[PDB]
């Protein structure tokens, strides 16, 4: 085999890393300027993303160390819901820090160990760097809306986010239960602009049965189900069915048709007004469910399916394990509603009012299914946000915060950790440099600048991005939410380390 | 062809040991930088106990060839060390070739050296004690299964699985007449549910069969009844089925199912549990029908799972439908379905009382890796105290044992003398490699370390004390508990100057123009 | 770190710049064809950049994004086609050294990108309005601004055809944006440029019926997305092979089918059948459509989908996938569906007004030959989109780049009231304006140094006491001569090129 | 930088390459050279002794060996190879400590350690002798008198080195009773036999024919002037531009020294030590003459150090001028001589001379040079083994086997000092046993037989015996009839010592502008 040993590997482990890094901060922030994504596979074809997930897999990663980050990078982009760019370059930065540093014969080892509390040393601060904002409501709105533009920013949507940072917000200012992604219902469907994407306060189907089935049933009594109108599922009543003979194929459609009435008239017999199924329903069911008056919904999303149940308090048919025993979603409207160009059959009265269905108005799928992908990341923080409404000052600011904690730590600690702690507090200080590098700006100042501010400990004054000057962190909106930055100056913090651990590397291929 | 000859030869034969055995030496201790593996696809993973890392090397040289063989039995009875013996036999060799570098026989040397050896096993012999009893070695054991599985998986490992490993053992450990040996114990890992969490079981425990819930999803009493025959109708695992003629053959087929399940049934009812384990599957409908009927069966059971339970339990599997009786079945002391989890189905649970040919022990996991890692950090353990339960004798070392050794074999080379006195000298030298060459790993300096423990030689011998392997503020092996079974270093003793007399032997080097493979 | 970069950033900018220069000198009328022998080593000749630089291109990504950006100007205006790609390396002409000078490049993005309003907006200025609802102005006007320009052959003709079929369909008095739309174009062979029409319903592919009666009034107009046939083995026909009675008998299940099928086609009924081309279908069942027809439903197969969802739209009749499908909906509400195999050669089913939302146009193309109703489209495709950006754009500009040899002057000017690190840019910004019209002051012939700068100055005094005449090629007024344009050519050139040069900056 | 840290081992690559071959010592080892010099110059060399000195080398790093070479000669005059030779067992260890990581201070420091350890065992192994008595000085004269030139004449040169010594023998044992004191004066003529030592002042000073200045009441004196006459010190008015006016000028230049002749010889002092400051020339060779006709004793511009030996010996100062008299600050000789042994030979001896209880004066004799030679380099290390044994007495082996017996016995101090030197110091502990197996290796074919074993033997023989290269066999080596007094090797330890830690003293080699 091949074993790339600590140095040439922790070289190796540099060259993704820290290239990686090149383009991740180079995108980082919203004046973080593009890297063009080369499709060697697929032509030359070109790509321009302020994203680095998208990088990390359009020209593929050989290197081990950056191989990992793209789990790190992905899992902080998954479950922070944001720091995609950020935590990456985080890892670059420290690698990066130590190179010289370990290439100065410092053991990964006295490295380790010295970044280890380093990166808790950046934790009491940074929970002292926790911000509690969002603990009033009205903090909430706008806490929310603090860090509604904040991940969409980095995310890729730089236009329909504002229309976006007024709409997610809603859906999540409702919940206040818990940050909730099953009662707020997500839709996202063509027609209209981006900027007419839609809020439905209710459950909605996207479905619509049109008037096969009546369209508007009010004070609708639903069941929410699996239940089969053609294939029958279980609960099965009959003999299973068999072809013995040229003509049989009369017994079979008659054997079916009373089991398809039998679930008929034994979800008639939930006097339900609306009928949901989240399988078909077949002609000869579908003509009694529309003369029993019931609108019978086939085929409904699945989710959704759950989600009617939930949102509007109902309960489903447990595959036809509930004959009549299945409780029953009571909505006071349901009504197909022509929203953007199409229509969709649209359930407000449902049980649950933090419930939201945010119908996304595509004007082209395109930027349509992108608009939600990025709008669901704001949406873990903010659902986390809910859970913790707090705040970081963002802009680097928290960063220079931690930067001199740990940069006294480093001269409290000292020792073989300030060693290495040194070179973390730099990483510290090299965040703010990126995005001021990024909006072209001098660093050097902004940080020292920043340095004197948090030198004279101000932590409600940061590097401001937009202008990219040194202001004020009042969540001017440059705050972030507390939640992203534990996370992100978590796992970077930490694979920096892991992969300082790997020295010896066999690469058997 | 060609020949590469002697010091030729030994320069091929030093090209590994050096690096090969410095992977180790990178990776001596927690503390010792870890070993990624990426595979012949480029699959990354973390190792130790390079016998691993050596094995996903792919030997090019004889002795990376050998090593992996060398490093096996150390990995096999002892279980921790592989790291050590490579080092050290990666070591001493590089002293050898000095000596040959200085002109001396890898003749004489290595016999001084094998003896040396010797010499500092009694001299080992005499470190920490030569017993541990249930109450005393568990919490050094639970140190030690701690600091495996709180080194190499967890970093405080857990008191779950400290505990739950040194019992798996324990259990059989007692079973053996204070001996042990691993298939007795088996770790079963399964992923979903947390590293920290381990069902320490005596017998088989695996996933239940059942069709509806609605329809009985119970075990019957704590007896199982193994069948290679049907509790319920056999289907050899491939396509078999039903089939009708009439609506009335429809009826007259269901309850053909019923009966045949009550003829099993009935049969495997009388005989003991009810509870079967049946190799073949059956239909997912007549299932529940079964349930229904009563007491589930197992359907689907692999072939070699049904003799798992099968001699584990003391019984068979019941290899004919009519040949039936509770020795064709199984023995358990407990049987009863758990869940796995909260995240998927009930794992049927055999504990198994009425005997134990295999206790084995479940293990949960968050992931595959760390879950493995666990495994892979237990049989490291299980390994050890597998040494101590068998004979309890520890060893305080790795910062002791071998300045301790590497001390006297060095003394006793100067009343040795002629060729002995380099070799015994040089010998120890290897010795003053590994807890040296472990703080080497370390922030710490090997040379400072070295000097260390070598004026504590000078105030104290055999200590329980030495250097820290853990990265402490405390330097010892007491403070830091940090132990081997005197077993196991003296089982490392063995196997480093084996390969050193190893690639002796013979006189013959000649080749096609291929020594190696 | 940020090295590469810059270095892929000149990479870009440099082939970048490189593909976009090429057409400065075949930019404009003067603007001079190139034959090129391609990859396939035979000629191809144009002038404009966007046909050229398709027509031959390797793959540089920045160059493949300004074959985009000159097909944006395209796709946007229909207009100022080669105008869009000279403004790119210009303003790179300006980037590049203030790049080389340092400037960041997030910062010339949105110094240019602010400064790029600051342009059309003193285009706004620099704006005539022009009646967007006087039918006869516009067609006054972009025919004039199509004087401006090369064609008037077919186009004085055809823009009464385009100026109307644009009013036709033109609700508004600002006559918006107006996409063509509604604007069907369609040819047929024989006819000539004044057969050339505009017609008031769909025409469809030929007509296709064989025993569909040649005209249906008051079209149920039906649509076939589902296979007129019984399942195939090797026909329409159902064939199993061996001996020839059960491919005889097959035929009792498979004619029964295509006739219940078409039976069916006829039980919701249909007076006219929109039947895309069969190969636009998987096939359709002669055996069902001779008996589909022989129910005596008008129908057109071999059109295009596409067609159909033109149709789908302009007149409203909704996708028929299927039988259920089949609704007086779906079906389509024809006022008239007739056939002209006349008036010219070639035949087509004429819907000749119908129930159509967005007014509705066609326009059948005609001539002596095809060319003749190709240069007719290429007048009216002109027309078509001035017209369209006329009315998108209120007022109207004159042309010739003189407006930016004013503009030039008049950001420059304020890019120092402007002051910051961008006026260095803004100025560099307004800058690289004056090179185009001077290109064309070169392409015309001219000195396109000496009369640009000179313009400048004009372009101080009354704005326009001078401009760039293309058939003067020099100091002129360009009111004297009409050269004139929309103002979206003008703010679409600008608009696209800002963006196209913005990412590229930030661009790593 | 690099630079730094290649040059000293650089100098560790030129250095201990040099001081290796450096060991065939003693043996009749290894082929005879013809040395073609780095000038092209052929010349045939032997006995590494003087090989030793007789070196050229380049580079810094190597000519410090010949700066160590010089060092233990002129000390003790015995061990010239012992000093070089163990430089090589220096940095033996220095490397692979260097390759160990050690830092170069603690190797410098570590070469402290072990001597001060090894200067504790030399000591302990070492038999004290008696600087007093005649007996170990004839013994360690005799070993080394058995390992000079001259076996046969070790004899007669013995009590005139045992005596040498014993004339400026100081009380009981000290650093002391240097060479210079001694004046070995080459006598042509007679025999080694008949090489004498004199108490007293005798110089080499050789002046015209004989008789002259053997009288009694001969002062030798010094002259810090010269004698007048006209054109020599005292004017000549007459100018010479002619061979006549060259004649009357040297006629009344001769005529007036033959009255200052008489004025020496009146002054009892019938050596004048004529300064070799010319004052005309000073002293005429129309003097010379005439000083020798009263039957004194000088030749033109006297050899200055025979003048610096009047001056310490004898006390003598330069009087007033002839003209003068003499001040009869010339010291006191009431017997100067010229001996001419069997006739021939110039040997001016100041008997009567005031001495210091010292400057013993061995005057070696012999009728070639060869016999003066194979005397005089022989009863030079008798003087200077004796000297060794005074100044620092005992005995230890030769031929290096008692630094095995250190070697041995060091590893126990490098096995008790517990730190990284512990291992430095055990680096090079077991690295002096390179001196005897290096000694028994250049001289053939099929090595390897007894080299390990040239160390393993005396591990074997412990802590007190080994092998004794000299005799062959293994014992107690200090006394096999082999034998360097205790001064040699803790001379020779130090040295190579004090220059290697030099190397590591050294960051990086520079060159002068």
């Amino acid at each position: 085999a091949d074993e790339e040993r600590a140095e040439t590997a922790r070289l190796t482990s540099f060259i993704g890393a820290i290239a990686i890094g090149d383009l991740v901060k180079s995108t980082l922030g919203p004046k973080g300027m593009d890297k063009i994504l080369l499709s060697s596979g697929r032509d030359a074809s070109l790509m321009v993303t302020n994203d680095g997930a998208t990088i990390l897999k359009n020209i593929g990663v050989d290197n081990p160390a950056a191989k990992v980050l793209v789990d790190m990078s992905r899992v902080q982009d998954d479950e922070v819901g944001d720091g995609t760019t950020s935590v990456t370059v985080l890892a670059a930065e420290l690698l990066r820090e130590a190179e010289s540093l370990i290439a100065k014969k410092i053991h990964p080892q006295t490295i380790i160990a010295g970044w280890r509390e380093a990166t808790k040393a950046a934790r009491e601060a940074l929970l002292s760097s926790a911000v509690d904002h969002g603990s009033d409501e009205v903090k909430f709105r706008q806490d929310l809306m603090n860090i509604a533009g904040t991940t969409l920013s980095s995310k890729l949507l730089t236009h329909h986010k504002d229309h976006f940072t007024k709409l997610a917000v809603e859906a999540v200012l409702r919940l206040k239960g818990s940050g909730n992604l099953e009662a707020i219902h997500i839709i996202k469907k063509l027609g209209g602009s981006l900027a007419d994407s839609y809020l439905d306060e209710g459950f909605l189907l996207d479905k619509k049965i049109g008037v096969n089935q009546p369209k508007r049933i009010e004070n609708a009594k639903i069941l929410i189900a699996n239940t089969g109108m053609d294939t029958d599922k279980i609960k099965i009543f009959g003999s299973r069915v068999r072809v013995d003979s040229t003509a049989k194929v009369a017994e079979i459609e008659h054997a079916e048709k009373e089991k398809m009435k039998e679930k008929v008239e034994r979800i008639l017999k939930h006097g339900i007004n609306c009928f949901i199924n989240r399988q078909l329903i077949y002609n000869y069911p579908e003509q009694l469910f529309g003369a029993a008056g019931v609108m019978a919904i086939e085929h409904a999303d699945f989710a959704g399916v759950e989600r009617l149940a939930l949102v509007t308090g109902g309960e489903i048919a447990s595959t036809f394990d509930h004959p009549e025993l299945v409780k029953l979603g009571s909505c006071k409207l349901i009504e197909e509603v022509m929203i953007g160009e199409d229509k969709l059959i649209h359930f407000s009265g449902v049980a649950l009012g933090e419930a939201c269905t945010i119908v996304l108005r595509g004007a082209t799928q395109q930027i349509l299914d992108e608009a939600e992908r990025s709008l669901h990341d704001a949406l873990c923080v903010l659902a986390q946000t809910v859970k913790d409404s707090r705040t970081v000052y963002g802009g680097g600011c928290s960063e220079m915060l931690m930067a001199h904690a740990v940069t006294q730590l480093a001269n409290r600690t000292p020792g073989k950790e300030a060693v290495a702690m040194e070179s973390y507090a730099k990483a510290l200080r090299m965040l703010p440099t990126i995005i001021a590098d990024n909006a072209g700006y001098d660093s050097a100042d902004l940080v020292a600048q920043l340095r004197a501010a948090h030198s004279e400990g101000n932590t409600t004054a940061g590097l401001d991005m937009r202008e990219g000057t040194i202001g004020d962190m009042a969540i001017l909106g440059i705050t972030e939410s507390f939640q992203v930055k534990r996370q992100v100056l978590l796992s970077a913090a930490e694979a920096a380390e892991v992969i300082l651990r790997v020295d010896n590397i066999i690469k058997a291929a | 062809k060609s020949r590469l000859m002697g010091l030729e030869a030994l320069k091929s034969h030093i090209m590994a040991a050096k690096a090969v055995a410095n992977t180790m030496r990178t990776s001596l201790g927690p503390n010792g930088l870890d070993k990624m593996m990426v595979d012949k696809d480029g699959d990354v993973t973390v190792t130790n106990d390079g016998a691993t890392i050596l094995s996903m090397m792919d030997v090019d040289h004889q002795i990376a060839k050998l090593m992996v063989e060398l490093s096996k039995s150390q990995d096999d009875e002892i279980g921790d060390g592989t790291t050590g013996v490579v080092v050290l036999a990666g070591a001493l060799l590089e002293e050898a070739e000095q000596l040959l570098d200085r002109g001396i026989h890898p003749i004489r040397i290595a016999d001084g050296y094998e003896q040396a050896a010797r010499v500092a096993i009694e001299h080992l012999d005499k470190i920490s004690d030569s017993v541990l009893v249930d109450i005393k070695d568990t919490e050094p054991l639970i140190q030690t299964a701690k600091t495996t599985l709180g080194s190499k998986v967890v970093n405080s490992c857990h008191r779950q699985m400290a505990e739950i490993a040194v019992n798996a053992v324990l259990t059989v450990a007692d079973m053996e007449r204070r001996d042990v040996d691993f298939e007795l114990i088996k770790v079963e890992g399964k992923v979903g549910g947390r590293l920290e969490d381990t069902k320490l079981i005596k017998g088989v425990i695996v996933d239940k069969d059942f069709s509806h819930p609605q329809m009985p999803k119970k075990v019957e009493d704590a007896k199982i009844a193994i069948l290679t025959c049907p509790f319920e109708p056999p289907k050899p695992k491939t396509k078999h089925k039903l089939d009708v003629t009439s609506v009335e053959d429809y009826k007259a087929l269901q309850k053909y199912e019923k009966e045949k399940f009550e003829e099993m049934i009935q049969q495997i009812k009388e005989t003991g549990a009810n509870l079967a384990i049946c190799q073949w599957g059956f239909d997912d409908e007549a299932n529940h029908l079964l349930l229904q009927n009563n007491l589930p069966a197992v359907r689907w059971v692999g072939g070699p799972e049904i003799e798992l339970i099968a001699i584990a339990t003391g019984g068979r599997i019941v290899p004919r439908f009519s040949e039936l009786t509770a020795e064709k079945l199984g023995f358990a002391g407990l049987v009863q379905e758990i869940s796995f989890g909260t995240t998927k189905d009930k794992m049927l649970v055999i504990e198994q009382c009425k005997n134990s040919r295999a206790v084995t022990i479940f293990i949960r996991g968050g992931n595959k890796m760390i879950i493995e890692e666990a495994k892979r950090s237990l049989h490291d353990a299980l390994c050890v105290i597998r040494n101590l339960i068998r004979d309890n004798r520890v060893v305080y070392g790795g910062g002791a044992a071998e300045i301790s050794c590497a001390l006297a074999v060095s003394q006793e080379a100067d009343k040795c003398p002629t060729l002995e006195q380099y070799a015994m000298r040089a010998f120890a030298d290897a010795l003053e490699v590994i807890p040296m060459a472990l703080s080497e790993n370390s922030g710490m300096n090997p040379i400072q370390t070295m000097t260390e423990v070598r004026a504590r030689q000078v105030k104290e011998m055999n200590p329980a004390l030495g250097i820290d392997c853990l990265h402490k503020g405390t330097n010892d092996m007491k403070q830091q508990h940090v132990i081997e079974t005197l077993i196991g270093k003296k089982q490392q003793i063995s196997l480093a100057t084996q390969m050193v007399r190893m690639i002796l032997k013979i006189d013959d080097i000649r080749k096609p123009g291929e020594s190696e493979e | 770190d940020r090295d590469k970069p810059a270095q892929i950033r000149f990479s870009n900018i440099s082939a970048a710049k490189a593909v976009a220069d090429a057409i400065r000198t075949s930019l404009g009328p003067k603007g001079m064809d190139k034959m090129i022998q391609d990859g396939k080593g035979d000629v191809t000749i144009t002038n404009d950049g966007a046909t050229i630089l398709k027509q031959m291109q390797v793959l540089h990504p920045a160059a493949r994004m300004l074959v985009e950006l000159s097909k944006a100007q395209d796709i946007e205006a229909g207009d100022g086609t080669t105008s869009v790609v000279i403004i790119a390396g210009s303003l790179l002409d300006s980037c590049t050294k203030l790049l080389q000078k340092g400037i960041h490049p997030t910062i010339i993005s949105e110094s240019f990108q602010k400064a790029l309003e600051k342009g059309i907006e003193i285009l706004t200025d620099m704006s005539r309005p022009v009646e967007l609802s006087d039918r006869e102005t516009l067609l006054n006007s972009a025919t004039t601004s199509l004087n401006s320009k090369v064609v008037s052959q077919y186009s004085s003709l055809l823009s009464p055809m385009s100026v109307n079929a644009v009013m036709k369909v033109i609700d508004p008095a600002t006559a918006t944006s107006v996409d063509l739309r509604d604007i069907k174009i369609v040819k047929k062979l024989g006819g000539t440029i004044d057969d050339c029409e505009l017609v008031e319903g769909l025409v469809l592919t030929q007509k296709v019926s064989n025993s569909g009666i040649t005209r249906v009034e008051k079209a149920k107009i039906g649509l076939i997305q589902f296979c007129l046939s019984a399942p195939k083995t090797d026909m329409d026909n159902q064939i199993v092979v061996s001996d020839y009675a059960q491919m005889d008998r097959v035929l009792r299940e498979e004619r029964a089918y295509i006739l219940n099928l078409v039976k069916q086609i006829k039980k919701t009924g249909c007076n006219v059948l929109l039947i895309q081309k069969s190969i636009l279908r998987d096939a359709l069942s002669d055996l069902a459509l001779h008996f589909l027809n022989k129910m005596k439903i008008m129908v057109i197969k071999d059109i295009e989908r596409e067609d159909i969802e033109f149709i789908c739209k302009t007149i409203g009749t909704k996708p028929v996938a299927h039988i259920d499908q089949f609704t007086a909906d779906m079906l389509g509400s024809a006022e008239l569906a007739e056939e002209v195999n006349l008036n010219g050669s070639g035949k087509l089913l004429k819907i000749t007004g119908c129930a159509s939302p967005g007014k509705t146009v066609t326009i059948v193309v005609r001539g002596s030959n095809k060319l003749v109703i190709e240069e007719a489209e290429r007048s009216i495709h002109d027309a078509l989109c001035v017209i369209r950006c006329l009315v998108k754009k209120r007022a109207l500009i004159a042309g010739g780049g003189a407006p930016e040899i004013e503009l030039a002057l008049r950001l420059t000017e304020y890019s120092r009231t402007l002051s910051g690190m961008e006026s260095y840019c803004v100025r560099a910004f307004a800058d690289a304006m004056e090179v185009i019209p001077s290109t064309l002051a070169e392409n015309a012939g001219l000195n396109p140094i000496s009369t640009v700068t000179e313009l400048r100055n004009r372009h101080a005094q009354g704005e326009k006491t001078a401009g760039i005449n293309v058939r003067k090629g020099g100091i002129s007024n360009i009111l004297e001569e009409l050269v004139v344009q929309p103002l979206l050519v003008s703010v679409s050139a600008l608009t696209l090129a800002t963006e196209t040069v913005r990412s590229i900056l930030k661009i790593d």
